[PDB]
């Protein structure tokens, strides 16, 4: 139902 | 207590690290050196061990690390390689499920999705700084992946290739942070060059960076842009390929309040550039995705559903479709009286004419640095940023104008499919690895041999997402033991989503509209 | 740095019948291992992301007996002898402050009469050396006390201590110029 | 592919290519080190790889390289060692011959003289420059040679001598470039 977000990088 | 790490780590070194992270470091350092000796790898970088003992993770990992200073900022790009250890159990998480008025808790092991928390990453960054000396560095996430406990560590070839691929990606991300120029149709659009493409009805699986099989019914091959009459590049031999997309088509049994009952669910399972190209960027990915669209837009995917006539062991034989149809029976497809015309009729009555395009999304896959933007684009705190990155990537391909087809803020690029994906493989009668996804709708109908009640119990498990996913995962595993066999190994899980039809319209039309014409090789069926 | 608002300490006295080993694998005698742990309130903890342990430090003590005849007091005066001082394996540093904090673990081994458990008999041993029944040779009995058998009671044990062992031990320690703590022990 | 390779070869590396060429690079590296240890050769030269999957080559080669700055010009001197492989098929020339009144075609595999074209040389120039970092250097062709497909790589003596001789030829060409005084009857 919800979207968790990990520590992505470069694009943001 | 956890704040005593500020004292614990102030000075000195210790004797520690798990047996797999120890062995993994030793083989990876060996491989680095051989790659340098053979001149395949450049000697500009470091490999590091991240310990569960020395620092704050549940699972140890090796870190593929490269660095450069970019416009005064120290930048490090890291691609973690998780090392699960079969002898080490991390305390489980409590999954409390509110089943209406009944509350029950299931305890379960943390998978790489649960392990790779935001703090897990932040701890990886801190350890690297301790190991590189770059205490003020910024660290780029190239996407964690995992090298599973199960197999023997002696496969130097694969391990070498993992380092090679991981450093490739690290160089890309330093470059793209450095402002490197994007992939575009303009680079392909020689004034004397054109594209062409075909659908491969493979008869075989394709394999990820660790050698595990990936389901594909159709491999779409986009030919190298070129033209007869161009200057030949000396005495050369090459495959005329630019890129490819791996996909499969299921037949989902879907609701209706006149359409037939099954949906042609076209699923992308992998996106690859031709092997001669080294870089992996969003523009390259996005351009290749147009390969799946053409599967149903210009050509007809339904050929992939033909039964393997003459082969007794076809677990996904189309004849099974008769169990969901009004026949409530397997269609006799073993017989000399079964024709192409009869096949088409089964589909006329059972399968909807309008294709649906969706794809897997895997934060831990071979393309994780990129998969992550497409995943965050599904929803969450940074959806707007992920979407902005994706639309920018297509505009880089076409020179602007994606926005002339649709509003990305009214039409988010990828929607959730809800039911997520359990990945794994099973062994066949000769011991080969096959994708567990084979028990799809036709697969499951044959597995139960027409027992529709058994099929529907399974089918509801794979569709009703009001049911907590742990409950669904347990029943999915129960069904594999009964129908697939006990020789089943589970691997890293993944998300699925639906590509917005307007994203698709804009990508395909925008490329065609700027003149990068592609011919179909299968000019007529 | 230890006084967390969500953190307190607690300790356990271990009476197990096994030795410790030093830095080159040689045995160390002790009767009691005093283990001091960090206890946190069950809210958010750093360990939500990792396997974790609460050991802070440990002091290993031996319980001795000094014979002090009076030509009255029970003839044997016990002592708590520190045979080793260690920090938890999590802490790489070894300093004076850490050593001193850990020493408070020996002090607490004498809470109540816990330290005297080291003087008990233990299971099934036909002829073995730390048997309290040997104490009967210095006491009026001039004989070994039948302590290893099914006819020896808890009450008889308590009586051997009441008459032969003084209830309050002397604290002392062994300082090794060449041990791993030598930088500190030499002070 | 060439329009893309400009930038998408820059980021990342791969494995692959002819195993015989990899063996040849490895035996030369071994011999190089033995020669340094025994003081037969100075550790002042580099050996690079020229390979199929990167350069679309026809035949693979090892490249022996020396460098000097001569009157301000950075100069790279090299001697390629071409490596044919009996297990690898090479594309042929289609030779149309007017045999009297009728044209017939004979196909033949390109030989080392057909493969080592001016452009092959230009790609050697560029490949070495990228591996040495001297992107604006002038490159001297010291005269290539060949290590034929047919035979055991077990003749370390021959391979050692080829390396020594290649190094010497490279030095003579730099010496010419720098104005070294000629041999004369004087």
């Amino acid at each position: 139902p919800q979207f968790g977000v990990g520590q992505g990088s470069g694009f943001y | 207590a956890g704040n005593l790490n500020s004292i614990f780590q102030r000075s000195g070194r210790t004797d520690g690290g798990d047996a797999r992270a120890s062995e993994a470091l030793a083989v990876f350092n060996k491989l680095k050196e051989e790659a340098i000796a053979q001149q395949d790898l450049h000697d500009d970088f470091l490999v590091f061990r991240f310990d569960r003992d020395q620092n704050r993770v549940g699972y140890s990992a090796l870190l593929v690390v490269k660095r450069a200073a970019i416009n005064g900022q120290q930048v490090i790009v890291t691609r973690p390689l998780v090392m699960p250890n079969d002898q080490i159990t991390l305390p489980t998480k409590k999954l409390t499920i509110q089943n209406g008025m009944h509350q029950e808790t299931i305890e379960a092991e943390a998978d790489v999705q649960d392990v790779f928390t935001t703090q897990y990453w932040n701890r990886i960054c801190d350890s690297i700084r301790q190991q590189t000396g770059k205490h003020d560095a910024m660290v780029i996430n190239a996407g964690p992946t995992v090298i599973p406990a199960d197999f023997d560590l002696k496969d130097e070839l694969v391990l070498k290739q993992l380092l090679i691929k991981s450093v490739n990606l690290c160089d890309d991300m330093l470059a793209k942070r450095s402002g490197e120029q994007p992939f575009s149709v303009a680079m392909l659009k020689g004034t004397d060059e054109t594209l062409a493409a075909r659908l491969n009805f493979t008869g075989k699986p394709m394999h990820d960076s660790l050698g595990y099989p990936i389901r594909s019914d159709i491999l779409v091959s986009l030919n190298r842009v070129k033209k007869p009459g161009q200057q030949e590049n000396e005495f050369y031999e090459a495959e005329d390929k630019l890129n490819q997309v791996s996909c499969f088509v299921n037949l989902e049994y879907t609701p209706q309040p006149q359409l037939p009952p099954l949906t042609p669910a076209i699923v992308i399972t992998d996106v690859r550039q031709a092997e001669w190209l080294k870089a992996n960027t969003m523009e390259l990915y996005l351009f290749a995705l147009s390969n799946a669209f053409r599967v149903t837009a210009n050509q007809s995917w339904a050929r992939s559903l033909l039964p393997q006539l003459g082969k007794v062991k076809d677990m996904r034989d189309i004849g099974a479709i008769g169990y969901l149809s009004r026949l409530a029976a397997r269609v006799e497809t073993k017989t000399e009286t079964f024709t192409d015309q009869n096949f088409a009729e089964l589909l006329y009555n059972m399968v909807r004419p309008s294709p649906v395009f969706m794809s897997d999304l895997n934060r831990f896959g071979d393309n994780a640095a990129i998969e992550n933007v497409f995943i965050d684009a599904l929803g969450g705190v940074n959806q707007q940023r992920a979407v902005a990155a994706i639309i920018a990537g297509v505009n880089n391909l076409i020179g602007g104008g994606f926005e002339k087809f649709f509003d990305h803020n009214t039409m988010p690029i990828i929607q959730p499919y809800g039911t997520d994906i359990q990945l794994g493989y099973y062994l066949d009668g000769e011991g080969e690895k096959q994708d567990r996804r084979d028990l799809d709708v036709l697969g499951a109908l044959n597995a139960s041999d027409g027992n529709i009640q058994e099929w529907m119990s399974w089918y509801g498990t794979q569709c009703n997402v009001a049911v907590h996913p742990e409950l669904r995962a347990r029943q999915s595993k129960n069904f594999d033991r009964q129908y697939l066999g006990n020789s089943v190994t589970y691997t890293t899980r993944a998300h699925r989503g639906i590509w917005n039809p307007k994203f698709i319209e804009a990508l395909d039309k925008a490329i065609a509209s700027v003149g990068l014409t592609v011919a179909m090789d299968n000019v007529a069926q």
